[PDB]
């Protein structure tokens, strides 16, 4: 009942108040603490005194409206204090957020209009307070963001988000357009969906704007004002409610449709927030926001959200702050970067160097490639200029930023060189020896490479200080990673240089050290390795693209062969072979090779050469090549699906545990957000390295299981699952 | 396991369209109280003090067919106000749990004459009227792999290479016995034509029949279009992950028609019947309730057949004849290569696919008719079994008395 | 051939209808949560012998629709093969589900079987089904439908019984309704309902008024019943001038959430798992009387069963009915002369709750637990029904 989180026997401030003349009160949003309204213990306190004082206070009250000091207007939880809610903490968490909506429901029901000021972004938290008022004004400013994306924390909108979003919008809407993957939005576009109701050019006219509304909606509206729609008699849930016809029709296939689109992975927040939404709608508010309580509670309390908090707020965090940005090195701007190479990868990269606004130089051995390079910018632009999300002002600028030449004189001036040519050291050396005196003396030297080490590669240059792996993924256009691999002679100025490159173009960096696969090639070659070896032993197809699927890849590992290549993969295994048999040591080759040196000698090697595991038509994938189950022996072999899952996510979380021990990467939060955003290591794992300390299996949670389970698979399996030395005790 | 239980008399209204039906303007309750006139009508001087109950199977108790329909037949009728009245919902099975229901009352000692049946007025109560506790739950929905009935059908041809052709081969098959039955004769005293309040003739015939099918026809059909609604074929292969691809074979054509119907049948012991007069026709030789995967779903007749047959203490070569109902023509042909049943033994009459499937009622239905061609045949044991949704089956053995 | 045993009967509290702790709580997870409490009671329980699962339930519509029974077997995780029937005898559909139950079991051609019924009356109203007793003007116009609370006035008029009278008992069914929950004797079968994190959401059957006095009972308004349905009802019986509305919130059984479950086997089949048994069903007996006054059904069901069993009156130790409205407790105590001390021992629906498909099956439980608790034999349960409906059943403790 109380507003408050004691009733029985001392934190800061955060809310100011102000009553004017006319009796409008202004409760601006400042914490102390930070640059950043958080709904934290410190606002819980602050809005239970607020809204307390607003019900005293009430006959001489018209009207409030909610404003933030700050650059932005609020924006998301406590998840310091999230992230460690233990099963037995569930009723304090139900707790937390039962009092905070306790304070929106009486801040809702006051009888009088509230407005919310939205100055800046309003994210999570930050948009359930503007929710919870009669009217929301934003001002359309510069990275301003509305949204909930508690989803991405493995979380719910437990401050009232689900209820409210489905009380405005209806089920289907809510849980589609908002709720189910925490869609970011722009002031416009959050306008025009009716998540905002108006939008000012400034921040300045926000306050006078919301206390005109209030005056205006006082003299028009006086029975109705303050009043949310769903308080009225004669309210419909837009889409109608579960039990009216047209939706029941529908309704029992929205579980499915999540299935599908999840692909059967077991990320349990989607369908909490689902199940939230659908229980809230056959109820009144106020019990519809207690079952929201209790599914927010239930996903606080569980693992994945644990992994998700740690990866995508903490992890990221430590990663923007530049955690493996070397310390005292300053900026170097960059005038002109060129490209070597027209394919997939260095098309891709010039499109994100000119769409974040640098001149880019295409270079490919003939003008007719590098123009059909240039091509792929053109064909994204097309399609994003059909989509509405650029002008033909602006899309213009963008290609006319792209020079594609076949002449290695046009490489003057640049300042920034990215190789994307064939993997091969020698080429390397000649095409980077083709360039180095043509470039600017201070240029990075810098070389997309999948597996070669960058050490071997910068003695082609004569600067070495400035030769470097800045290693991308592809379609670069969509894949948010970029490696950047320390070569033994690479200087920590060019570090922090490409470092400062991948922000710039709206990418997220790790740094790793030089050694061969480096961290991501490495790591997604012993998934890979571990599907191939299943389909020797007899294991269906099928059931190895949905064991792939169902552990949360965004592609089926099968599929993902063919697109690595199959004669890449073979020239991996001989390089691995010919260090170990030059040491005079013995190779011990992975099962999987000899799958690849069948289906190379059936002249099958993957997708480039028409053929591979599955079959391609007319440039599309088509199906599973049909002669894949004789060849194989196809049903001979039948292991849980949950051991072909276990399989695969656990040869990658030991091979991460490998390159953390071997000082390949230096930390686990580049290795977390690193395998999420580079190899598509499943995001409700937090990542490979989250992995091992976030398992949750039968025979329990927690590194300790995370061993058990390797053991089991070890001896079901083979050694390679056996755990390193530095997971035991 | 005292008592024994005998069916004394077995009807069925005829089955009603969909679309511009004959029944669609005539009331669930109604279809009921017709049947229950013309056994009062069969037997006139019959004492209905003993009858204790009155067993409806509805899987839409809902509108028209809710607030307990059986007890609302029971007093529209003028029955008399001891003779009881419930409704029950083991979904496609309700007709033939009714009857189950009934015969094991008998054999428990404590009623000695109920009847039983079912009702469904699709046209009026569609499919799905009445909300349901796993569909209007995503939790549950999620966890519980809910799929619709023609997604497992598809997947059940999919895997025992079940073609397009042999789908539509039975259909054709279901249509040439339906229509030889009735020119045969064989439904003569047991449908009883719909006549509305002044006497006069609603329907007489099972409308949804199609005679005049050809292969030819059956091939031109479109598959099923809670379909065309995605996710579910998704859902089912992530559980059946060893399976590429769902062959979507059947259509409206190859699958049970959506009709309008009702049945009744009278069950009691040997004493009930002897004291009122009554003439047995079969006995209740055994019954069984089992199950398998509710994701494919249409399994359940098979442990079900193997339950009730091993209960009885026989086997397949002991059964003359055996009526699946036909949901779906996957169903019927798996049941048949699962326990390698004659033809000439299945679903002699016709099933569904030809004259419909009025889901609570359909169990009494095929039933009745199982009675009449083990008479009509002088042949001594029929086998009855249904496939139901969320993977469960039910299987009753009658002997010819 | 068989006997049926009751081997576990087991209830949630029951929720209120006006602000209830239940009403947040889907009419499934009531059920799940007592086959999850059952599965504690019994972790070792081949479930795989469970033959069917057959629930009472009254509205089977939205919530409650789609054969809940099925769904629970699913939600549950319990064998494809359990079954699940969904069955509607009205008020009596709880002790219906468990007297088929029993049947099954005697008819050889069941092994064990769950019984029980769910009503979540403040989310699925009763009438939310629809009918045509109650919807089709024709056979409405014929039957003479008259809302039960009707049929109760009527009753206590005819038998004269006085507003003092029907108050009277109910100020001892809410007595008696404390004595039992304060005595610990519903400890072990009402089951706390809890969240899916665990934490408590009712653990008492919340529409109890255990301050409750005669005084305060003479206070409330009698008491949809509005528009014509007494002249209807004086129509049947026209001997009667005048109907004297003695009912009330205060004198009739509460509107309430709430599940029951009953698990019944025979003899073999309770062997087999290692089950011991707790009472024995004797007898089983359905019966009517005129669906006008509607709620006299219990007598002759009462009369039948007894009659079945070889038994009177003077054998029985303990009478159960369902106290839907106090006149038709006092009303059946007239006819068979019923001792006070033997009638409804524990409170009923007046205090408790009559969550419409559940309750036989509470009522049927907690006599169980009464006989055991007081070392006696027999007990006899009926409860009245709509269309003028009665079942009746005996029981006899192991």
């Amino acid at each position: 009942s109380s507003h408050h989180h004691h009733h029985h026997s001392m934190p800061d401030n955060t809310i100011q108040w102000d009553k004017d003349a006319d009796g409008i009160v202004t409760l601006t949003m400042d914490d102390p603490s930070g640059s950043t309204n958080v709904m934290n213990e410190a606002y819980i306190e602050s809005m239970g005194k607020a809204v307390d004082r607003l019900v005293a206070e009430k006959d001489s009250i018209t009207g409030v409206v909610v404003a933030s000091a700050k650059k932005t207007f609020f924006a998301g939880g406590d998840v310091k204090t999230m992230i460690q809610a233990r099963p037995e903490d569930a009723g304090d968490v139900f707790n937390t957020v039962e009092t905070i909506k306790r304070q929106l429901r009486t801040l809702e029901t006051l009888g009088k209009p509230v407005v919310a000021a939205i100055n800046g972004a309003a994210l999570g938290g930050g948009l359930e307070i503007a929710l919870a008022c009669h009217h929301r004004i934003a001002a359309d400013v510069k990275g301003s963001q509305l949204g909930l994306p508690e989803v991405t924390l493995g979380l719910l909108p437990g401050g009232g988000g689900v209820t409210r979003t489905v009380r405005m919008f209806g089920i289907q809407n809510a849980f589609v357009s908002v709720l189910a993957q925490g869609t970011r939005f722009k002031p416009a576009k959050a306008k025009e969906i009716g998540l905002v109701d108006e939008l000012v050019a400034t921040v300045e006219e926000l306050v006078p704007a919301a206390k005109a509304w209030i005056k205006e909606e006082l003299k028009a509206n006086p029975d109705g004002a303050g009043v949310q729609p769903w308080d009225k008699k004669g309210y419909k849930m837009p889409g109608g409610t579960p039990s009216s016809p047209g939706l029941a029709a529908i309704l029992p296939s929205f579980p499915s449709n999540l299935r599908k689109q999840l692909k059967g992975a077991p990320m349990p927040a989607p369908r909490a927030i689902l199940a939230a939404a659908v229980e809230g709608a056959q109820v009144d508010f106020d019990t519809a926001s207690r079952i929201e309580s209790r599914y927010f509670a239930s996903l606080v309390t569980g693992q994945v959200a644990k992994n998700m908090m740690q990866a995508f707020f903490f992890d990221l965090q430590a990663i923007n702050a530049g955690g493996s940005r070397p310390e005292g090195i300053g900026k170097t701007p960059i005038k002109r970067i060129g490209v070597l190479g027209a394919g997939m990868m260095g098309a891709g990269i010039a499109y994100v160097s000119a769409k974040a606004g640098y001149e880019v130089v295409l270079k490919d051995v003939s003008l007719e490639a590098a123009a059909k390079g240039k091509g792929y910018s053109e064909k994204l632009e097309a399609k994003a200029l059909e989509r509405g999300r650029t002008t033909q002002e602006r899309s213009d600028a963008l290609l006319a930023r792209i020079t594609p030449t076949a002449d290695a004189a046009d490489f003057k001036g640049v300042d920034f060189v990215i190789e994307a040519v064939f993997e091969n050291q020698e080429l390397k050396h000649k095409v980077f020896g083709e360039i180095e005196d043509i470039v600017e003396p201070n240029a990075i030297l810098g070389s997309n490479t999948s597996t070669l080490p960058i050490t071997g590669l910068a003695t082609g240059v004569k600067r070495q200080e400035d030769f470097i792996g800045i290693h991308f993924f592809s379609p670069v256009d969509k894949m948010p990673l970029v490696e950047i691999i320390k070569g033994e002679k690479t200087s920590d100025e060019a570090l922090a240089r490409v470092f400062d490159y991948t922000l710039a173009i709206g990418k997220t960096p790790i740094v790793v050290n030089d050694s061969r696969g480096f961290f991501t090639s490495r790591v997604i070659g012993t998934f890979v390795n571990e599907a191939l070896a299943m389909l020797g032993e007899g294991v269906e197809p099928a059931s190895i693209e949905q064991a792939g699927s169902q552990a949360g890849y965004p592609a089926p590992p099968l599929q993902l062969s063919d697109e690595l290549n199959l004669e890449l993969m073979h020239k991996i295994a001989v390089a691995t072979r010919k260090g170990v048999e030059d040491a005079g040591g013995t190779y011990q080759p992975h099962p999987a090779e000899a799958v690849v040196e069948k289906m190379i000698e059936l002249g099958r090697s993957g997708r480039l050469k028409g053929a591979g595991f599955y079959e391609y038509a007319d440039g599309k994938r088509s199906g599973l090549w049909p002669g894949l189950r004789e060849t194989f022996k196809s049903g001979s072999s039948q292991p849980p699906l949950q051991d072909m899952i276990d399989r695969m996510l656990f040869a990658e979380a030991l091979e991460t545990q490998k390159c953390l021990d071997e000082g390949v990467l230096t930390s686990t939060a580049d290795a977390n957000i690193g395998s999420i955003m580079g190899i598509g290591f499943p995001p409700w794992t937090g990542g490979s390295a989250q992995f091992i300390v976030g398992y949750s299996g039968p025979a329990g949670t927690g590194k300790a299981a995370f061993v058990a389970r390797a053991r089991e698979l070890a001896a079901a399996y083979g050694d390679r699952f056996l755990p390193p030395e530095s997971l035991l005790s | 396991m005292s008592e024994e239980a005998f069916i004394y008399e077995a009807i069925r209204t005829p089955r009603g369209k969909q679309k511009n039906g004959s029944l669609h303007e005539v009331k669930p309750l109604s279809l009921v109280v017709g049947l229950i006139d013309e056994l009062r009508k069969r037997h006139p001087d019959l004492d209905e003090n003993l009858i204790s109950d009155v067993i409806l199977g509805c899987v839409s108790p809902v509108g028209d067919q809710g607030g307990d329909i059986a007890r609302a037949a029971v007093l529209a009728s003028g029955m008399p106000v001891t003779s009881g009245g419930v409704q029950l919902n083991r979904f496609c099975a309700s007709g033939l749990e009714a009857v189950n229901t009934a015969a094991q009352k008998v054999r428990s000692g404590w009623d000695d004459l109920v009847l039983a049946g079912g009702v469904e007025s699709m046209s009026r109560v569609p499919m799905g009227s009445d909300g349901g506790a796993m569909g209007l739950d995503p939790a549950t929905n999620y966890d519980v792999m809910f799929v619709p009935q023609s997604i497992g059908a598809d997947l059940i041809a999919t895997i025992e290479g079940f073609s397009r052709e042999d789908v539509d081969a039975y259909a054709l098959r279901s249509q040439q016995k339906a229509a030889e039955a009735w020119s045969g004769g064989y439904f003569a005293k047991s449908v009883v034509p719909v006549r509305d309040q002044n006497g006069l003739l609603i329907l007489d015939h099972d409308e949804h029949m199609r005679p005049d099918t050809t292969k030819e026809g059956l091939a031109k059909l479109k598959p099923a279009f809670l379909a065309a609604l995605g996710g579910f074929d998704d859902v089912a292969l992530q559980k059946y992950h060893w399976v590429e691809k769902i062959n979507h074979v059947h259509t409206g054509g190859n699958s049970s028609g959506i009709v309008d119907g009702a049945a009744l049948v009278m069950i009691g012991s040997a004493a009930a019947g002897k004291l009122q007069g009554l003439t047995p026709r079969a006995r209740i030789v055994a019954t069984a309730t089992s199950g398998a995967d509710p994701v494919i779903m249409l399994t359940g007749p098979t442990p079900a057949t193997r339950k009730v047959l091993d209960r009885a203490g026989l086997t397949v070569d002991d059964i003359d004849l055996f009526e699946l109902n036909e949901a779906f023509a996957s169903v019927v042909l798996k049941f048949q290569k699962d326990l390698n049943i004659p033809d000439e033994k299945l679903n002699v009459n016709g099933g569904a696919i030809a004259m419909g499937h009025p889901l609570g009622a359909t169990g009494a239905m095929i039933l009745g008719t199982m009675v009449d061609e083990l008479e009509r045949r002088n042949a001594r044991r029929a086998l009855i079994t249904l496939c139901i949704g969320g993977g469960m089956g039910v299987a009753t053995i009658i002997e010819r008395v």
